[PDB]
Parts: structure tokens; sequence; C-alpha cells
């Protein structure tokens, strides 16, 4: 099963080769007909464990309305916008489209029953075929990792069984191809540890390490923590790489500069063909794309983005002034007044287009003649519609009213009897964010950014993500502000016009927005939505609870049957008790070893804690970044580690039969028949949270050990025979 | 030899005088107020007059502002604006002198410093004239800040740290206790003048780890000896640096014992023990009927209790009961009797003192209800029930029966009975039983963004958000001594609420603001003062012939660290003599370490970080730019020409450092033109210098 360690003698110290033998690589694969007897078995239970009961829950479950909607939405083709890139949501509508799936059904909320149109048990089967696959992989990753056979069979019939990834994989969720990606990523590259990494089996475990490990990074942003895994593991090999001798200093490059090049250029050209077919195959403009730049939206079908206005601007002509950093922006002003500070016409940003975003450029002082806008030339904005400048009187702000700086704005005014100083402002043209040419100088719309400075304050006009609730429902704020952010602080002109003009004006649209700077935007809509994605849940939990399995999540509640997210509580406990009972060990053998004693002396003892090591550093690199985050997050997160956490308790049953009980391995494999045994009794009781089937209430009271999680255990009936004798709602 | 002695003494007085005449040139040319003398100085007129504040910073470098304006003849009576002139009385010449002279004794300190670590004569030099000549630690140095002695006690935490490395080889000697107390005392003063000692605090924790692990591996050892280790290293370098950190908590609380801004950010007895007490009451504490109250709860966050007239929309239609945070005339709170009996009447002529224990109606005074708990749920937390208001003296349930029960009593008088601010006290409900609690979320905007007030059934007895103490009486007495770790606790807790407090928002833009990668390569520098043409306007930035070639020595570095351990595992033998790891160890790798702890948080965390925050971390980046001097042009000195172009190239680039400090002189020796003159070093751009 595992070699004895070829250590050599350097001029300083012994060193370790880090070439296998063929040997190695015989043992450790697929070479008998038993093996593959039994992961014919081993495949045979999971695909009856996984794929029970498929479409029981009829109706849509939790998140299933988010990534089945997505998939409604690449069918379509209309735009929108998701925190996730695109892998694991469009590979969902080609498995619908695959199906015979046309859009038509928009997933709204949890309970509604799928009409016979929409294939959702072959995206089900999709979902739970991959959460199938991940526990094969569970087993042959074990196996490639140097683990007995029987017992890499009985861990992963132990994963097979673990209720957490039967309920994430059994629907439309993220995590079943998410997981199913990482697992072919450990996979790979525990394929790649086995080879001599010079043979072409090697580089092709790299490549699909490649492909894989960018597969997963696709699909769910902490793939990339797989990537830092993997890389990390690779700053290991490469220093026992170094610390080996016999391997020349062109091969430790050779092995370093294609390994960085199949483990970094392979998952980000993968991760942006991806994206290419993300913004290729969705094309159509909806409401979705409505808090994206109109360059972003220049690209996509039927749109309401302007084109072709005129270029050049002039004194006296109706413009539309749209803000630059927050997409949500046009100057906004119509017949409603503030509830606070003097209670005059508001000034909002309202982001579709209107008569009321009209505004006149007029002097401080109609004539005949085209007096262009320079750089210093103090207008007063003019809205035409209500009749009424841009007035900025320093009284109290709406809704950013604890503010010594921003200063509040409003419109207020009469044509020709009431104009003053304060409705002045200076169009100062930001030169740098404002594209070269005639532009840079005096205003072409589209192409500069200029700043409004009041003339009689010195501040400047200012916007920010902050909306207004009182009056003008979901429309943002606009500022007179000093010492505000440069950013927020730009503005440009759009759809203008004066008569004052030939109609033989050289006009002016967008540049639409070459793919690096459309999927650049989209990863900035990505982090601004991922880093504020703050909603008060019920089920939101936190990422110290995760481990010890209290307070899972809930998935779905209907006629009298429920699904609940709570995992493999005697796998669970059993992966995170090995977490403590390792660094206990790994603390007792440092202290151990320097304290005099002499540690690490059989092989499988070094291979225990070597892949111990590569395995909870992926448990520890896939659970300590949701800690670095300010944002939600549940049960689910955790899930990714826990899968490390289940390769690394494969290895703990693996020490508990091959090195601690050698002589008597009945009793090892007596060990692990018990635990694999309580894991199949804990599916067994706990089926019925899972496939949404009938439990009683007698016994759904029994089942919640932990007082912590909670599934509404008053919704089943109190015996299993009145659910034949029973018909069933349907939303 | 006689000349290498002649160097060793007369070399450090050159320095020194080079120290004194770099960071007291123009000292007091400016005459305004300055970058944070604004602030500093004020809290040293704090202790001047015995007022208490608050402030972020650890107190023993405003205790040495204090001590910086009581050697001026100041007597702390002109508080601090900004920008403003001086009155001609505060003579802050002896306080920037005061600060320029720990800077310009943060030289020689550098000096031997780089005696201590390894570092063949020249290296001593160049990093002497490294760490002196520069506009950073000049600039800074000059004003009334706690970043000179931040600075100082930096580098006397490094120094003392080598120098108790340097005797390693003779442990438990007379040197080793020495340097070992005076790093436990450097350190100590590291931290108290500034919280951001704890990063040199993680540098000498990280040598004392891997002392004690390499410790562990020694056979001739014996165990007595090695837990002799142990409890040396936790004495002088826990203990001690703890009993300077509380020592200077004692001085910040013992020394100031009046009252003054900032005072409301403590607990409300510790605030009725000192001199102003605008929170206290002689002659009475509490009765029943007459005594007008407003109940404080003793949690770290919750409020005075309040009831405005505005009803519940989500309830049995009473009247709220929240909690606010100022004063308010609907704050104030009475006592009535229980259910069954005859209520309070404003004619009656025994002043019945309040007994714990039972049951009493709690009244508002401005509106009349009832204090009361209904069968309707809280609206947030939706475990317990909500607190309401409702009806008057007569009209009500059994469930408006509220006991008094005793928490704990703070003595000097009787403790059987209620009192105001000496006897916390849960109320508790008599027929449901529950105990008056505040969890401290927040309202939604129907309860006018307040408090949230729950009635728990079983909470704990040691839980802080059930205790409540009066705070307000209305119709020969001195409040106890406060713990004074207590006290310590609750001040260190307001020290970092303000810390959480001091993260900006992303829409304002802060324009004295910088991140932390722009202070090395110096995109940009920092605007001191005022920059019209009439006072001469100082500009912080370091000289960019030290910390260009500095930051790319970290660099160059922090790639030789991992080039020599690389080479480590492909079994080289690098570094073969011990006196050459010793200046890689702790002239080299100590500085690698302690510039990323006193870096690294700058750039991991988020809150507003300026360009004064890189001097103890520039310190630490000269140190490793002195050894790639030092071990990079130690093959040299055996050729001949090799000797000589290592003597010409350590004075090429000491000359670098001369005329790139004597270059970039007026930006810390004042710009007295009027702006435009000096747009000769404005070099970049982002160094809004002109
Ligand atoms: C902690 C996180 C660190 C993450 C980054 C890690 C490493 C990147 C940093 C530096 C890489 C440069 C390494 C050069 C080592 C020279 C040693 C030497 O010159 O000796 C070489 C040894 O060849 C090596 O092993 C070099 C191994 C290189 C490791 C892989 C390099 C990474 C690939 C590039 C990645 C990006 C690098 C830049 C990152 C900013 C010659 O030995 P020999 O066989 O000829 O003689 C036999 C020895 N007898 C005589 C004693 C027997
Ligand atoms: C082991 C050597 C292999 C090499 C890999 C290295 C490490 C892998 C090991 C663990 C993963 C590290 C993840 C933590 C990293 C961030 C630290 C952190 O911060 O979390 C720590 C603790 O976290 C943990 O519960 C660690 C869980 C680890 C798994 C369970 C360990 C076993 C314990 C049960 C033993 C059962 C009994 C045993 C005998 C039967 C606290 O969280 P906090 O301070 O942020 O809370 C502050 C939150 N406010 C800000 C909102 C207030
Ligand atoms: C303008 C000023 C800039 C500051 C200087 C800049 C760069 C030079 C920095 C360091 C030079 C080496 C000093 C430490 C070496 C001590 C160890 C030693 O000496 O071991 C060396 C071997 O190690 C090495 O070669 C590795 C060091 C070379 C790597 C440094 C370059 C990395 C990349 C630099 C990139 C810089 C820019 C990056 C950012 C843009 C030999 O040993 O055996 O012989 O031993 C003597 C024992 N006997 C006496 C018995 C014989
Ligand atoms: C260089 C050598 C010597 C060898 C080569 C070795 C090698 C292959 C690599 C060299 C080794 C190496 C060090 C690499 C660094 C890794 C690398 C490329 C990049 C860093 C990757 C990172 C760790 C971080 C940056 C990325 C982020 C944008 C992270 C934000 C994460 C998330 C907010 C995820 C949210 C998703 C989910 C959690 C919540 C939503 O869930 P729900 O469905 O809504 O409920
Ligand atoms: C206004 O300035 C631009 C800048 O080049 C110029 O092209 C334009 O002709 C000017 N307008 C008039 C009416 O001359
Ligand atoms: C403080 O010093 C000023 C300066 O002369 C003086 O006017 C004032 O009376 C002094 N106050 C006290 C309390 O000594």
């Amino acid at each position: 099963p595992v070699p004895e360690l070829d250590i050599k003698q350097g001029p300083v110290r012994p060193f370790i080769v880090t070439d296998p033998s063929a040997e190695l690589a015989s043992l450790r694969t697929m070479v008998t007909l038993k093996e593959k007897l039994l992961v014919a078995c081993l495949a045979v239970f999971t695909a009856v464990i996984r794929l029970h009961g498929l479409a029981w829950p009829d109706s849509v479950v939790f998140d299933e309305v988010h990534f089945g909607g997505f998939a409604s939405q690449y069918i379509r083709g209309t735009y929108f916008m998701d925190v996730h890139p695109p892998l694991a949501k469009m590979l969902y509508a080609g498995v619908a489209s695959l199906g015979g799936f046309q859009g038509d059904f928009d997933f709204e909320n949890i309970g509604d029953s799928f009409p016979s149109t929409t294939p959702y048990v072959l995206m089900r089967f999709f979902s739970a075929s991959l959460g199938a696959l991940t526990v094969i992989l569970m087993y042959m990753t074990l196996r490639y990792s140097g683990v007995r056979m029987w017992v890499a069979l009985m861990s992963a019939i132990c994963f097979a069984v673990e209720n957490s990834y039967v309920t994430i994989s059994r629907y439309i969720l993220l995590d079943a191809p998410l997981m199913f990606f990482i697992a072919a990523a450990v996979y790979s590259f525990k394929k790649y540890e086995m080879y001599p990494a010079n043979s072409l089996n090697a580089y092709k475990s790299l490549l699909a390490t490649g492909i894989a490990l960018g597969m997963a990074s696709s699909s769910k942003w902490v793939g990339l923590f797989t990537v830092t895994w993997v890389g990390l593991l690779c700053i290991w090999r490469l220093w026992f790489m170094i610390g080996d001798l016999t391997k020349s200093s062109k091969s430790i490059f050779k092995v370093a500069f294609a390994k960085l090049a199949f483990l970094l250029g392979v998952p980000f050209a993968l991760y942006l063909v991806f994206f290419y077919i993300h913004f290729q195959s969705l094309t159509l403009d909806g409401d979705g794309a409505s808090f994206f730049s109109p360059e972003f939206r220049s690209t996509l079908k039927n749109n309401k983005i302007p084109q072709n206005v005129v270029a050049d601007v002039g004194i006296g002509s109706i413009i539309s002034l749209r803000h630059l950093s927050t997409m949500g922006g046009y100057l906004h002003s119509h017949s409603h007044n503030y509830p606070a500070g003097s209670e005059q016409q508001q000034s909002t940003l309202y982001p579709h287009m209107d008569a009321n975003n009209d505004w006149l450029l007029e002097l401080y002082n109609s004539l005949t003649t085209f007096q262009n806008l320079t750089d210093g030339t103090k207008v007063r904005l003019f809205h035409t519609v209500t009749r009424c400048r841009l007035h900025s009187h320093d009284h109290k702000p709406p809704v950013s009213e604890s503010s010594d700086w921003q200063k509040e704005v409003s419109c207020y005014g009469y044509s020709g009897f009431d104009g003053d100083a304060n409705d002045d402002w200076v169009v100062e043209i930001d030169k740098k964010n404002s594209a070269p040419g005639v532009a840079q100088e005096r205003v072409i719309a589209l192409d500069t950014k200029f700043r409004l400075r009041h003339a009689m304050t010195g501040c400047y006009l200012f916007s920010h993500e902050v909306k207004l609730p009182a009056w003008g429902f979901e429309q943002q704020e606009v500022t007179c502000a000093s010492s505000g952010r440069h950013d927020l602080t730009l503005w440009y002109v759009e759809n203008n016009s004066n008569p004052l003009l030939p109609e033989d004006t050289k006009r002016i649209s967008y540049k639409p927005a070459s793919f690096i700077s459309k999927f650049i935007e989209s990863h900035k809509k990505m982090w601004h939505i991922n880093k504020n994605l703050v909603e008060p849940h019920v089920y939101e939990s936190q990422p110290t609870s995760w481990p010890f399995l209290l307070r899972g999540i809930s998935y779905w509640g209907e006629n009298n049957r429920n699904v609940y997210l709570l995992g493999n509580a005697i796998v669970w406990w059993a992966v995170t008790a090995f977490i403590g009972i390792f660094g206990l060990i790994v603390i007792t053998e440092l202290f151990s070893w320097q304290l005099g004693k002499p540690i690490l002396k059989d092989s499988k003892v070094v291979n225990f804690h070597v892949q111990v090591i590569h395995y909870l550093l992926g448990f520890a690199v896939h659970y300590a970044p949701s800690f670095l985050m300010q944002r939600q997050m549940f049960l689910h997160h955790y899930l990714p580690a826990y899968y490390f956490g289940i390769l690394a308790l494969g290895h703990a049953l693996d020490i508990i039969v091959s090195y601690v009980f050698r002589s008597k391995r009945q009793m090892g494999y007596a060990v692990v028949i018990t635990f694999l045994a309580a894991s199949v009794y804990f599916f067994k009781s706990f089926s019925p949270i899972i496939y949404g089937t009938p439990w009683t209430q007698e016994l759904c009271q029994k089942s919640q050990w932990l007082s912590g999680w909670d599934y509404n255990c008053n919704t089943y009936f109190s015996s299993l025979e009145e659910y034949k004798n029973q018909t069933l709602t349907k939303r | 030899s006689s000349l290498l002695r002649l160097e060793s003494v007369v070399m450090p007085v050159i320095f020194t005088a080079l120290a004194l005449f770099t960071r007291m040139y123009k000292i007091g040319i400016n005459n305004h107020v300055v970058w944070d003398e604004a602030h500093f100085g004020k809290f040293g007129s704090y202790y001047l007059r015995h007022e208490f504040y608050h402030d972020v910073h650890p107190p023993l470098g405003k205790m040495l502002v204090g001590l910086s304006g009581y050697l001026a003849g100041y007597n702390g009576s002109w508080d601090f604006p900004s920008g403003e002139i001086y009155p001609d009385y505060l003579d802050y010449v002896k306080m920037r002198l005061f600060n320029a002279s720990f800077s310009a004794l943060c030289v020689p300190l550098a000096y031997f410093t780089a005696k201590a670590i390894g570092f063949s004569l020249p290296t001593v030099w160049l990093m002497t004239v490294l760490v002196l000549f520069e506009n950073s630690y000049s600039t800074l140095g000059r004003f009334i800040l706690l970043d000179s002695m931040l600075l100082f006690f930096t580098v006397a935490s490094f120094f003392s740290f080598v120098m108790f490395h340097n005797q390693r080889s003779k442990p438990f000697s007379r040197k080793w206790w020495k340097w070992l107390l005076i790093t436990g005392i450097s350190l100590g003063c590291t931290i108290s003048v500034k919280m951001v000692g704890l990063f040199i605090i993680t540098m000498v924790g990280i040598y004392t780890v891997i002392d004690l692990w390499t410790f562990l591996a020694d056979k001739s050892m014996s165990w007595k000896t090695y837990i002799n280790h142990w409890l040396a290293r936790i004495f002088g370098l826990i203990i001690v640096p703890f009993c300077i950190f509380l020592l200077c908590f004692k001085i910040h609380f013992d020394l100031l014992s009046h009252s003054g801004t900032g005072d409301a950010n403590m607990p409300s007895l510790f605030q009725a023990r000192l001199v102003g007490s605008d929170v206290g009451q002689g002659p009475r504490d509490i009765a029943l009927g007459s005594s007008v109250v407003s109940i404080k709860n003793q949690a770290l966050g919750g409020s005075l209790l309040h009831s405005h007239i505005q009803t519940y929309p989500d309830g049995s239609n009473q009247q709220q009961v929240t909690c606010y945070g100022y004063k308010d005339a609907n704050n104030e709170w009475f006592f009535n009797r229980e259910r069954g009996l005859p209520s309070w009447s404003e004619n009656e002529t025994d002043i019945e003192y309040l007994k714990p224990g039972t049951s009493y109606r709690l009244v508002h005074k401005s509106t009349g209800r009832n204090l009361h708990t209904h069968p309707v749920a809280a609206p947030v937390s939706k475990t317990q029930w909500e607190v309401s208001g409702y009806g008057d003296n007569v009209v009500g349930d059994n469930k408006d029966n509220w006991v008094i029960e005793i928490m704990d009593q703070r003595g000097d008088e009787d403790p059987e009975k209620l009192h105001t601010l000496t006897t916390s006290f849960r109320i508790k409900n008599l027929e449901m039983g529950c105990y008056l609690a505040q969890t401290g979320n927040s309202l939604p905007e129907w309860g006018f963004r307040q408090q949230e007030v729950v009635c728990m059934k079983n909470p704990f007895k040691r839980d802080k958000r059930t205790w409540w103490n009066i705070e307000t009486h209305e119709n020969d007495f001195q409040y106890p001594k406060t713990n004074f770790l207590k006290d310590f606790i609750h001040l260190n807790l307001a020290m970092m609420a303000t810390n959480n407090a001091l993260v900006p928002d992303p829409d304002k833009f802060d324009y004295l603001a910088s991140s932390a990668w722009q202070w090395p390569t110096l995109n940009v520098g920092l605007r001191l003062c005022g920059w019209g043409d009439d006072n001469p306007k100082y500009f912080l930035l370091g000289t960019p012939a030290s910390t260009w070639a500095s930051s790319v020595a970290v660099l160059a570095f922090m790639a030789t660290v991992v080039i020599l351990l690389i080479r480590w595992q492909r079994q080289y033998v690098d570094l073969r003599n011990p006196s050459n790891w010793n200046v890689f160890l702790m002239g080299g790798f100590y500085p690698l370490l302690a510039w990323g702890l006193h870096y690294m948080p700058f750039v991991i965390m988020s809150r507003v970080t300026y360009v004064h925050h890189y001097l103890p971390a520039l310190y630490f980046a000269l140190i490793i730019l002195a050894y790639c001097f030092d071990a990079g042009l130690q093959k040299w000195s055996r050729s001949k020409c090799g000797r000589i172009m290592r003597f010409v190239l350590y004075a090429g680039f000491m000359a670098l450092v001369i005329g790139c400090f004597w270059y970039f002189s007026p930006i810390s020796f004042g710009m007295e033109g009027p702006s435009s003159n000096f747009r000769y070093l404005n070099w970049f751009s982002t160094w809004d210098i002109a």
C-alpha cells in the first residue's frame, strides 16, 4: 500500500528523495479486478443513496430559486447579475437546454411547484450525479493519497452516507458542481503526487488539476482557495524537490515552471474562457443590467442607452447629467418636498430616463451664439419642467444628516425673478478621467467628466450609494460636498439638445466595452455585491459554529414534510475530533521530537502525518478565509473544507487499521466497521430530513440530539400511515 | 587598538551633536500649532490641570507631554486648537526641544544598536548617518508628538533586545538580568506610549519562543535551569512590561482627578469619585414617591431609561419604553407602591426609604405610565416579551409588580436599602418571573432608532446587561474608591471602542490619510501645517536616498532569507562562523521580522493611517539596508582594490544620504519661502509640496 522511505545521505544531513517508482503507481491504482468490482459496487451504492427518491420534493428548495432562475436567465439570454462566476449556473443552463428547457419559468420563491415543461429532475440528476461522482473521487483521491483498499472503501461509503452532501448535492445548488470540481482537483493532484514528476502521466495529472481546479475556481470563488491550497502544496513538494539532491536544478525549474503553467495558466485560461461564454451567451438586456455602466450595456441587445447624442454642448442646451461612479445616476428633480432642511424641491438620483432629468446650461451674466463650455465656465442648472434652478443652501442633509461636510443641495427659484449667485456651478473638467482631445478642454457629451463646484460655497456636487425613503422612493441623494471622494464627484452629460446648432452636427456615442473592461467591470460588481451582501437571514450561521454541527440551515417546508441540512454528525464530530486529536498529536510529536525522543520511525506514520498535513491544510485554506469575510454565510460554506476533513478522517481510519493495530487488524476493521455502521445508522435515521420523505413526530422529537438544530418539528403527523391517505397541496 | 577606541569615544558625541543639531535647529520658527501638536499638546495640558479625558492612545506619551510641559513653566491653562499662534507664556521651545531630544537620543541609540549587532565599523557609521540624516525623523521629531517617543522606545526596545541577545552565552549573569529587565522596561514603555508597541513585543516574543524552543534541545540544561528560563522570560518579558503599563495607568488615573472632556466614557461610579462630579448627589440617595431618578445601564453600551410619548405600532398599543443616551426630561422616573395598596400622594409626611425584595410600580414622571411587560413578544428578539408602559396608579394588572434585588454594594453606607450609584440592581417581575435586561441591539426607525429592552426569564447573575444603577437624584458624603484593575479594563475597552469608531467611511476623502504601500517608494507625503507664505511650512516624507534604497533592501533581503533557505535545503553551508550568523540573525533577520510586524498590520488593518505610522517600521528597514551594506561587502575586505572599493562605496552611499538629506533639508528645516520656491524638490506628482 505504501512503500518504505528512501532517504539518502547528503553532505550535511540525510535527505529524502521525491521520485516515486512505478511500483508506487501500480500499488495505488485500480490494477486488479477486485478493486474495479468494489468501485463499481460503491458506484451502485452511491448512485442509489445520492439519487434516491429524486423529484419527490417537486417544488423549489433553498437557493434553487436563485440558481434555477439564473439558469432560466442564461436560457432566455437576458443579462443578470449574481455574486458567483458563471460555470455552475451556465452549466445548469446547458443541462436544462440539453433536457428541453426554454426559460418560461421564473423560479420565484420556495414552494412553487414545477410545471411539467421545466426539466428539474434532469437538472437534479446532473447535480446529484456530480455529487455522486465526488464520492468515487474521494475513494480514488484517498487511494492515490496512499491508503488501504478496504479502508478507502469504508471511508468512501462513509462519505456517500454523509447527509450534508446528499442535501447539498441533491438540489439545484452551487456546491455540487463546485464540490465535484474541487474533488477532481485534489483527485488529479494526488494522482500527480504518485507519479515521478517528469513522465507524461504526471503532466496529464497537472493538466487535469488545471482544468478541474480552474473549473472549480470558475464555478464559485471558494475554488480559488483550492488554487491556493494546491499552490501551498506546490511549495511543499518543490521544497522537498530542492531537498532532493539527485534532482538537477534544471529539473526543479522545469517542474516549477510547468507546475506554475498548468496550475495558474490553465485555471486563468479556463476562467477567462468561461467568462467569454458568459458574455457571449448572455446577450440580451433586461432589468438585471440596471446597475452597470452604459458602455457595458452598449454591447447588449435591445438597449435604451442613448446613442448618437450631440458631442459639443453649448450654453442654452437642455442637458441631462449622469453620475460616474454610482451606477444608478441622473440629476433628477420633481415636484415633491423634503421632510427636513428647508423642505424645498428635492434633487435625487433616478437611474432611468425621464423628462425630469433635463437641465439647461445658462450663464450667471438666450443669444444667437454657441458659447462653448470652457473649463471654469460658471453656469446655472435650470430644470426645465418644474421651473427651478439648482440651489445649495447650507441646511441639514436628508438622510446623511450627521455630516459636518456634505452640504445639502436643493432646487428653488423663479426664472427672471429669483436668480442669485447661490445657483451658480463652476464647471471644472477633470482632465485625467476624461479622454484626451477636444473633450479634455471643453465639455463634450459622453467623453469629458467634469466636476460641478458651487461658486459661493466652494463645495463640489456629490452623491453615493444611500437612497431616500421619504418621497421619490428608491432614489439616491444629491449633495454639495467639500472633501468628498474624488471618485464619487465626477459627472458627465448625455442626451443634450439646443436650437443653436445645425442638424449636421458631429454626434458621439459610447465606446462599447472591450472584453477586458467587460470582465473587470463585471468583477467589480461581483466584489461589490459580495462584500456588501448584508441581509438579516434567520438561518445565517457563524464560521466558528460550523465544525460542531449546531444550528443547521433549512431548505423547504410544504405539505407536512421538510428538508433540512444537518450533516452526518457522527462523521462531522469525528472529522473535527480528528482535527483536535491530530493537532494534539502533532504538538506532542514536535515537543517529543525536539525533547530528545525519535519520532517518525515507521513509513506508515510518516505518510500519515504528510497526508494529514496536506488534508488538514486543505481544511485550513477552505475554512480560515471564511472568518476573514464581512458578509453573511451559512452552514454550506464549511462544506468544501469538510471534504478535506473527511479525507483526513479517512487517513485517521487508515492509521487505526494499518499502524496501531498491525498485529490485530480484526480490531482495526472492527473500529472502522463500527464507525461506518454508526454512520449508516445516522443516515438511516436522518434519511427523512434529506429526501423530504415522511417521518413521524414522536421520532422527529427524538432525532433532535442538540437543541441547536431545529427544523419545524410539529410539521409531521403522528404516524407514517396517515401519509398514504393524504392529498398534497401545490403552490 | 587606540584609534578604534578613539572613534568609539569621539564618534558617538559627533553623532549626538549632529542629532541635537539635526532635530533642534528651527524648533521655534513655525510659531503655530501643527499636525498633531494640536491634539497631543492639548492632552498634555489635561495633566497640568489634572482634568480627566479620554483618548485612543495609552498615557505615557501624553504623560511625557505633561512632563514636557512641567519643564516649560506651563500650567495647562491654554487648550491647543489647530493652526493658531502661541501665547507668550507657553514656551513651546522647551516642548519641541524635549521631543527633538527624544529623537536626538534615538540617533546614538542606533549607533550603539549597530555596534551591538556585529557590524564591522563602517556599517555602524552608515547606519548612524542613515537613522540620523533623515527628514522623516527630523520632520516629525520637531513637534509635540508621541511619534518621537514611539520611535525612541522602539529603538531602545531593539537596542536592549540585542544587548540581551549578546549575553545569551553567559545566562543568569549580571548583564543578562540587566538587559532582560531593560528590555522589559523599554518594551513596557513602548506599549504605554502608543498601542502599536505590541509589534516589537511580537518580535521579542518570537525571539523568546525560539529561545525556549532551542532550549528544549540542549542536553546539558537541567529542568530546574530551564524552568528558571521560563520564569525569567515571563517575568522580565511579560510581567515587567505589564507592570510598567499598569504603573502608567496608575499615574494616569491617580494623577488627573478632576472632570473634563470625554468624561462620559466611564462607568458612573468612577465619574462620581472624581472632583467635578456632575453625576452625584450629596445628602440623600433614594426614597419613595419624591425621588425623581434616571435609571442607567451598567452594561457596556446601555443608556438611560427613556419613555417618549409615541406608542407601539407592534404591541398592545401602549407607550414605548426604550433606552436613549442623552439628557432628557423623558428620562425621569420614580417609584410607587405595589398592587393592592393605595398609591403615592403629593401630601405625604413620612419619607419612606425603598426596600429591596419588595414589589413596586416604576412610574414615568412626565407621562404617567406604569412599567410593565405585556403578553406581546419583543419585536426584534422573538424569544422574550416586550416592555411597555400602561395605565396609571389604579389601572393595570398584577404583572405591574417589579421587585428590586441587590446585586452589588460599594459600602460606606447602609447596604440593606436601595441607593444612588452604590447599588447595582436587577429588576424582576413578580408574577411572570423575568429579569429586566437589555440586549443592546438596534431597533428599526419606528422606535426612533433606540435600544431594545427585553425581559429574559433566566439570564445569569454574572450578566452585565441586567445590572442597572441610579444616576440622578431629584427631590458630607464621599463616593468610595473604585477597583483599579476594573477601571484599567473599562478604560482599555473604551480605548478599543474608539478604535472601532475610528474606521473611516469610504465616501469622505480624508486628504491627510494614506495607504501603507505609499510610505515606502514615497508616493505621497504629508502636509503638517498651513501652506501660506507667512509661516514656515513642513512636510513629512523620508529622504529618498535612505528609504528607497532601504525599501529595495527590504525587498532584496526578503528574497535573501528565501535564497539562503532554498540553498539551506539544497545542503549548502551558507553562514559558517557564528559571527556572520549573529550579524545575519540579529542585524538582518529580526529587523526583517520587526519591519514586517511594524508594517504589515498597517497594510492589513482598516483604520485611518498616515505617513507618520511608518517611522518605527522604517528604522528596521534601515537596519536591513545596513546589513545589505555589511554582509554584501564583507567579501571585499580581503582584496586591496576590493577594500578601497568597499570604503568608497560606503562613503559613496553615506555621501548620498548626506547630500539627499541636505537637498531635502528645507522640508524639515522650514521652507520659509512663498511655497513656489520649493518646486525644485517636487520630484514626483502626489508629493503635494508646492
Ligand atoms: C514562503 C513562500 C515563498 C513563495 C515563493 C518561493 C520561492 C520564490 C522566491 C525565489 C525563487 C528564486 C530561487 C532561486 C534559488 C537559487 C538557489 C541556487 O542557486 O542553488 C541552486 C539550486 O537550485 C534550486 O533548488 C532552485 C529551486 C527553485 C525553486 C522554484 C523557484 C520558483 C519558480 C519561479 C517562481 C517565481 C519566483 C519569483 C517570485 C517573486 C543550484 O544548486 P545545484 O544543484 O547546482 O548544486 C547542488 C548543491 N550541492 C553542491 C550542495 C550539492
Ligand atoms: C493542525 C495542523 C495542520 C496544519 C493546518 C493548520 C490548521 C488546521 C486546523 C484548524 C483550521 C484552522 C481554522 C482557524 C483559523 C482562524 C482562527 C480563528 O480566528 O478562529 C478561532 C477559533 O476557530 C476554531 O474554532 C477552530 C476550529 C478548528 C476545528 C475544530 C478543532 C478541534 C476542537 C474540538 C476538539 C474536540 C475534542 C477533541 C478530543 C475528542 C476563533 O474565531 P474568531 O477569533 O475570529 O471569533 C471572533 C468573532 N467575532 C469577531 C465576531 C467576535
Ligand atoms: C509559484 C510556485 C513556486 C509554484 C506554483 C504554485 C501555484 C499553483 C500557485 C502559487 C501559490 C499561491 C500563494 C497562489 C495564490 C492563489 C491565487 C492565484 C490567488 C489568491 C486567491 C485568494 C486566497 C484570495 C483572492 C481571491 C478572492 C476574490 C477571494 C474572495 C473569496 C470570496 C469572497 C468568496 C465568496 C464565495 C463563497 C465563500 C460565499 C458565497 O456563497 P453563497 O453560494 O452565496 O451562499
Ligand atoms: C469652443 O472650444 C472648442 C475647443 O477646441 C472649439 O473647438 C470650439 O470651436 C469652441 N466654440 C466656438 C463657438 O468657437
Ligand atoms: C496659568 O498661566 C497663565 C499665564 O500667565 C495665567 O494667566 C493663569 O492665571 C494661570 N492659571 C493658574 C491656575 O495658575
